[PDB]
């Protein structure tokens, strides 16, 4: 009944002031992490110990880290509104960053820091009493979410165990680049994830950029805005363990239902209702239009396009005002459709959740309110395309060694870098192998 | 507090020429507390619990200048919506509980800081209480579960508290069964000011108040939130009347619909009137009135009384309902 | 059932003015004496350190002792000094010069007569007379030399009562005095024959208690005098209010004395958090039973584990559960076997008192017995051997009439303490 | 008709302000001493005798002492609610406890206070017609309750000679543990108990509070609740002196049918229908349930399992609304089960009591109102088990002279421990003889 969440580097401690935020307005905890009177009265509720704790003295504290080697975002945490939010000894600073290096985090640097964060996640795990998942955010472009990212997911596997890890990540996007040596990090972090993680979400800024210019009509979007669409996500997938419902979905029955084969635990996600005022009120928007709206690539927060592979398993949330027999006849209608094929060893492609809670408003936000949402997270062999990119890119930069000699100066082999590239080239070859499209009975 | 003037030096201090370290206030010119090697403006050492201190101030003034509206950062205005609300209440205190602070005099250790306790006052009476004289005092002195966040819970929970309390008391008890509802409607219509049949927060408190329920603010607020379908914080008399007079079972429904059925052919082109029912009713025949505790006559004009219309209004079948829902309650 | 306390050079005089704060805000005594508390479980056991003066005020009974009057002249001028009585300050008119023969041999036996006087008097007052409780470092001049003389005359007058007392030694890194190894041998000698029960307090261990724990930017003497003054006064609370299941100093002492000559312990009070931290964490008798065991809340720099525990007692202040305590002390005894010696079968005794100190929902003052005591003896051995080989400064001892034989014996009794706490600690069944 | 109650140190204190409280709420005393006048009442009474004598004003005084060496908990019973209730006399302290020493109590300080103890029985003993017991409360793991209670026994022993003395006592717990030298107080105890006692109902805290745990829904008990349940049984014993039934059972008939031999008068203690008052609504509680559950360990209130040894007796106390054919049918049935095995020289096992009134129900307490209950108490030889473990610390300890120096200082010779130890160890071998089955006859 209880999730920890761990926040690495700026991508990841940026994303989670917009979660944090959200589940606060959502639950209705104030920033002093006070509840107003009149939310406490005439009911006894634990809806919050998902995400929350109480004190004895009745304030609400969150289940979150926040881990940075550089001071700037954790000081603006530090000395912002949420201040009196955090307990103090939860968001962890070291001295320095990671300079973009994955050998810096991983060996150097991330070495010292790591025992702190081991030391408050297992002061956390034990005062708890239904721990039911890690969350892990973070970015794989940068030195330290990778670096630390990965030594921290082994070290959490080794002392944890059989325990589910979940992350959100953010791949780097196929043509806007934001540093030239994101491929060599991509690699060397993807290597360590493949080990360490149960399931693992993609995301691209491209495609969020593009789904905030075509379905809002943004046309100079900022940061602030892509982390309101993940946390909006984030609650979608995690609403199911704290609201009622007619068709509850555990986070372990995410993992069963989406993942056919060890290694194959990469997922797609998409978001329907992303609406503004002046479109929601001129459209009705019934169950049928958002569901054949998740299949189309214009709601992907993936730059990939599902039409050039096969669908493996499709895990569809519903919340808000939904009747089980409309989503029954929109997943027939969606079956019935040419354009969307699943393996023929998959013949029961879905799995569905329905919650009863809306999606909540928030007062400086650009989506409308609506009475109903769904959000999808799907296995498809699409996912094969973008790692040939990042290899194509390695491969073009390692030919002439083009920047190595950091990486080596830090403490690296120069062998780790073939064995990583062997390795995800092994795992192009596992989506050609398990996407076939038949065997021969001779 | 507002201007420091509790961080500056006291008259006898100066009188008696004191120093600095022997105390460690930072007031006298040259001797600043430093952090690091710097002052607590700066993000150096420990400037975090130097600033989680009770007589902590920051040397902001109320008045704000240009370059701080110019200069922002985006996580400043992503989350200044929050910040606007949040500023409206903080903790005060006199210049007398800051002197003690300062001196830090009434502590278990040197970091307790008692004033910042929210429950210290409930502390203070919980102090010196023995086990025994709790656990044995004079032995003469010494609910269907609701879940979810949602309003309409908490709505059902108070609805259902407020029914519960109204059967414990029973006020208004009269000679025909129907009373007790009766009399809470009409507190609730005698505390309406418009004419319009809505109230808010305030008086429904007044109402349910004066109406014999003892209730709080927090209650009402939270009551007329989960009844509110149009977001104007109005609540409608009918709706709370009905939900207070409850789920019908069906073999009453299916007396009330019988006996409206019959009394439905005994008239003419099938309009019904109150002066048939006064004429028609059999008033003599009750438990009550057989076993002789309430006489004939009363319980008639008890009757006659607690419809609220003239004697030659008609009487669809809602009314009839209505009514015999009301005296369903206490049966 | 009342205590007199005694309190000795500048550091036992510091420490005193502190405690006698602590105790004076507990019973809610002003600073001028008048009683103005709001609860009659205050007055009902006053006695144990308050006399009564006549109209409507209490007198601490107290006996201050100095070589030098500077220190009472600052102790009288504090915010609390007025209480005091002016008869019990006894005081002479050359200071010990941080020798332990001139404050032991010279100025001791001109002045003792007249401290013993006062004590006499002080004792023979009382209606029922508990144990005596001392304050004074080991690494001083009239603190050794004078304090352990007055404890060995109030052992011979008085031996059927109990003897506490809590001392200071020195530090293991910055030294204030050249000469401490000498002062504190000698003190260590008399202390063993003499005492019943003895804490021991590095300051040190305070000052890595204030930074690790209560991060203290600038800490000074007051921050561990009042550290200091909180075990003092948290030591006997079930002597002076009720409780589920009342405690005293010598059902202490019968509980944690294995064998006569292991009478020295080890301090920790529990409840220590940050000024930023206290209100993200409740207290709870887990919270506080994990922090009462951790190294890091001990007062000595020797740490536990490196040794066993003979025995341990906790003594707990307010309204909770016995059951939470008595599986909490089973838990922590069985999953940490290895630091408990075997041929005993329960080492931790309880008690609960059912008043905490004012702002605190609970407390618990921990009192322990490990073998680790003999790795401060063994240190300040050492530095003894190296200056006694060369006579570094032993003229001054032997000017004031001592014999070089004394620091041989002293010498061979601390050793000898140190082997015995040793062979306890390797001891084995066979 | 009369008894007479003693109350030894802390627990003995503290379970006498329970047991007062419920006498008086059962008879109806109010906390000042005077009955509630009312109206008239039809026929004179007389069943408070047992407890209270009335003056000629008509207030009640109890016919109990208190006897402490430490003064709080007596000034603590001294200032508390039932003040006025006692004779000031009762309530006799001294100046300092036994300090966990048997040694001290009974050598140096309690000769002087067993004289004034002695005065206020003789004055009690003097002003009844009809005393027929004396039943004593205390801890042997204390300092005051070992050496005071011995050696008070000794002196009731010889001066009042053959009137029985019942103990209610409380033995240190196999795991649960307060104090380091409970091993030496309870054999040094037990040694003299031993010789000067007639049947010995020994109590542990941890059966009572696995009790509370299990079948009430408290998870952190205080001794106020053990204390409330000791206060139960011990009204449950002393009914039958004082109220209408169908099958009385004097205080003699206890020891005529439970102790085969003078020294085998060790006992096991059972109650059956604690229950809360949310499980008292969905369940009956028939004769025959409550039969099956005081067979069960989980109802017993001391830390023993009797499927390791054989019964020799049982008395069966039935309050309430019972009829004495449900009794006998049930009886019946226990005595089918295959695990209760009795010892071959014992056939007819059970004596049978049956009273009308049903148990009170105490303002704080946490019993819930019932019809009928059914107390037990029962001499089986699983009862070697309590002592052959306390016999073995006291060995681990000793072989070491462990705390040796207090008890030899204050007046104590070493020879004392020998003869103990050898005392218990001849119990076992008592316990060992009696349970045997048969020999070679022919
Ligand atoms: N959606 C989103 N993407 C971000 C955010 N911040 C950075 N990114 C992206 O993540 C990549 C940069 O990763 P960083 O998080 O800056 O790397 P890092 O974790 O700080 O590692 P170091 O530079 O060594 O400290 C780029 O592709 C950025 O566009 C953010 O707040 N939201
Ligand atoms: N069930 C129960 N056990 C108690 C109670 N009070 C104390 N005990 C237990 O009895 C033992 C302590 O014995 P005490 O009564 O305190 O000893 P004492 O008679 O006071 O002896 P002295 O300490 O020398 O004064 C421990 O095991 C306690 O857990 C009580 O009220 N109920
Ligand atoms: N904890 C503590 N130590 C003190 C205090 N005052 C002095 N000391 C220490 O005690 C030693 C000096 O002993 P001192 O009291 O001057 O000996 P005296 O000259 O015989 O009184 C040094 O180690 C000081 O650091 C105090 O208030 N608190
Ligand atoms: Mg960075
Ligand atoms: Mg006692």
């Amino acid at each position: 009944r209880e999730a920890i969440c761990i926040h690495i580097g700026q991508a990841g401690c940026q994303v989670g002031n917009a979660c944090w935020e959200l589940f606060c307005l959502e639950h209705g905890i104030q920033p002093d992490g006070a509840m107003p009177s009149d939310k406490t009265i005439g009911v006894e509720d634990d809806a919050f110990n998902t995400f929350f704790s109480e004190t004895g003295a009745g304030k609400h504290v969150p289940r979150a880290v926040f881990l940075d080697l550089e001071p700037t975002v954790v000081d603006e945490v530090r000395t912002g509104t949420y201040r009196q939010l955090f307990h103090p000894e939860q968001l962890i600073s070291g001295k320095e960053d990671a300079a973009n290096n994955y050998a810096r985090g991983h060996y150097t640097i991330g070495k010292e820091i790591v025992d702190l964060c081991l030391d408050r996640i297992r002061k956390l795990a034990d005062n708890c009493t239904g721990l039911q998942g890690f969350l892990v955010y973070h970015a794989v472009g940068g030195g330290t979410g990778s670096g630390l990212g990965a030594l921290l997911l082994e070290r959490l596997s080794v002392d944890y165990g059989k325990k589910s890890k979940l992350g959100y990540t953010v791949y780097p996007s196929p043509q806007v680049s934001t540093a030239v040596v994101e491929p060599y990090n991509s690699v060397l972090s993807t290597h360590s994830l493949l080990e360490h993680t149960d399931v693992a979400a993609m995301l691209d800024n491209e495609a969020i950029y593009d789904l905030t210019r075509r379905n809002l009509d943004i046309e100079r979007p900022t940061y602030t805005n892509l982390n309101r669409l993940i946390g909006q996500v984030v609650s979608s997938l995690t609403a199911s363990l704290r609201f009622d419902g007619a068709l509850n979905v555990d986070l372990t029955e995410f993992q069963t239902n989406l993942v056919p084969y060890p290694r194959i635990h990469f997922v797609l996600t998409s978001y329907a209702p992303v609406i503004s005022a002046e479109k929601a009120y001129h459209e009705q928007l019934s169950v049928s239009e958002i569901s054949n709206a998740v299949f189309e690539p214009a709601s992907m927060m993936t730059k990939c396009d599902p039409r050039h592979g096969k669908y493996m398993a499709c895990c569809l949330m519903y919340r808000g005002d939904v009747v089980p027999k409309d989503v029954n006849a929109a997943v027939a209608t969606i079956k019935t459709k040419r354009t969307i094929q699943f393996v023929d060893w998959s013949p029961t492609g879905f799995k569905c959740g329905i919650n009863y809670q809306p999606p909540t408003v928030v007062p400086g936000g650009d989506l409308a309110k609506v009475q109903r949402a769904v959000c999808m997270i799907a296995n498809s062999t699409a996912i094969a395309e973008v790692f040939a990119r990042i290899d194509h890119k390695f491969d073009l930069m390692y030919s002439k060694r083009a920047f190595v000699h950091w990486y080596v100066g830090e403490g690296m082999e120069e062998g780790e870098f073939s064995e990583a590239r062997e390795d995800l080239a092994a795992l192009e070859k596992d989506y050609e192998e398990v996407g076939a499209e038949s065997a021969d009975m001779d | 507090m507002i201007g420091g003037q509790h961080k500056k030096e006291r008259i006898s201090e100066r009188l008696q020429n004191c120093q600095n370290q022997p105390k460690n206030r930072c007031y006298l010119p040259g001797t600043q507390l430093l952090t690091g090697g710097y002052s607590t403006k700066t993000l150096q050492g420990n400037w975090s619990e130097e600033r989680a201190d009770a007589g902590y101030y920051d040397g902001k003034a109320i008045v704000p200048t240009h370059l701080s509206k110019i200069w922002t950062t985006e996580y400043t205005v992503m989350t200044n919506h929050a910040m606007k609300r949040a500023q409206e209440q903080a903790p005060v205190f006199d210049q007398a509980t800051l002197v003690d602070i300062v001196d830090r005099n009434h502590r278990a250790y040197p970091t307790h800081q008692p004033h910042l306790d929210p429950q210290l006052p409930k502390l203070k009476e919980e102090a010196f209480k023995t086990t025994m004289r709790t656990s044995f005092n004079h032995p003469q002195e010494v609910v269907r579960p609701v879940i979810g966040n949602t309003p309409a819970a908490q709505a059902r929970a108070i609805i259902m508290r407020f029914r519960r309390q109204l059967l414990i008391s029973m006020e208004g008890q009269s000679a025909f069964p129907g009373n007790v509802l009766r009399q809470v409607r009409l507190a609730l219509e005698r505390n309406d000011v418009v004419g319009n049949g809505v109230l808010n927060v305030e008086e429904t408190f007044r109402g349910f108040t004066e109406a014999g329920v003892e209730t709080s603010i927090p209650e009402c607020v939270a009551l007329v939130r989960g009844l509110d379908m149009k977001g104007d914080n109005m609540l409608s008399i009918r709706k709370v009347m009905d939900e207070m007079r409850g789920e019908e079972r069906d073999r009453r429904y299916s007396i009330i619909e019988g006996v409206y059925e019959l009394l439905k052919k005994l008239c003419s082109n099938g309009v019904v009137r109150l002066h048939h029912l006064v004429d028609l009713i059999d008033v003599d025949s009750m438990e009550s009135v057989l076993n002789g505790t309430v006489s004939s006559a009363d319980a008639l004009r008890a009757f006659t009384t607690q419809w609220d219309l003239p004697l030659e209004a008609h009487i669809s079948f809602e009314t009839f309902h209505t009514f015999f829902r009301d005296s369903s309650f206490e049966l | 059932r009342e205590i007199v306390c005694v309190q000795a050079g500048q550091c036992g005089n510091q420490i005193g003015s502190k405690f006698w704060e602590v105790i004076s805000d507990e019973h809610g005594v002003d600073p001028t004496g008048t009683y103005q508390g709001d609860s009659d479980l205050q007055l009902e056991r006053i006695n144990v350190y308050f006399d009564e003066a006549t109209g409507g005020r209490y007198v601490p009974r107290s006996v201050l002792i100095d070589l030098e009057p500077g220190t009472m002249d600052s102790v009288r001028a504090g915010p609390y000094g007025q209480i005091f009585r002016p008869d019990n300050f006894i005081f002479g008119q050359s200071g010990a010069g941080n020798n332990w023969a001139k404050g032991h041999y010279t100025e001791g036996a001109e002045l003792i007569d007249s401290v013993l006087d006062v004590c006499c008097k002080e004792a023979e007052s009382c209606d029922c007379l508990q144990g005596f409780q001392i304050c004074h470092s080991l690494g001083g001049g009239t603190g050794s030399g004078m304090g352990t003389l007055l404890i060995s005359k109030l052992r011979e007058q008085y031996p059927d009562r109990i003897m506490m007392t809590f001392s200071i030694i020195p530090s293991p890194k910055v030294s204030d005095t050249v000469v401490e190894p000498y002062n504190t041998t000698l003190s260590v000698h008399q202390l063993v024959e003499n005492s019943d029960e003895s804490m021991c307090i590095d300051n040190e261990a305070l000052y890595d208690i204030c930074f690790r724990t209560l991060k203290l930017t600038t800490p000074t003497f007051g921050d561990l005098n009042h550290l200091v003054s909180a075990v003092v006064s948290g030591v006997t609370c079930c002597l002076r209010f009720p409780g589920q299941l009342n405690s005293d100093l010598r059902k202490l002492a019968v509980n944690l004395v294995p064998f006569p000559r292991l009478h020295f312990f080890m301090m920790g009070f529990a409840p220590l958090t940050s000024r930023g931290s206290q209100q993200y964490r409740g207290l709870s008798v887990p919270e506080l039973t994990q922090q009462m065991f951790d190294a890091k809340n001990m007062m000595q720099a020797a740490d536990p584990r490196h040794g066993r525990y003979l025995t341990a007692s906790a003594l707990f202040r307010g309204r909770m559960s016995t059951k939470e305590v008595d599986e909490q002390m089973l838990n922590v005894q069985n999953k940490n076997s290895s630091y408990f010696i075997e041929w005993i079968p329960n080492n931790i005794k309880s008690s609960v008192c059912d008043i905490p100190p004012k702002g605190l929902k609970m407390a618990v003052t921990f009192i322990g017995n490990n073998t680790c005591i003999q790795e401060m003896f063994r240190r300040v051995g050492e530095q003894f051997t190296l200056m006694f080989r060369r006579k570094a400064f032993l003229h001054w001892y032997t000017g004031e009439g001592m014999d070089e034989m004394e620091f041989t014996e002293a010498e061979s009794n601390m050793n000898d303490l140190v082997s015995e706490y040793q062979q306890y600690q390797d001891a084995t069944i066979e």
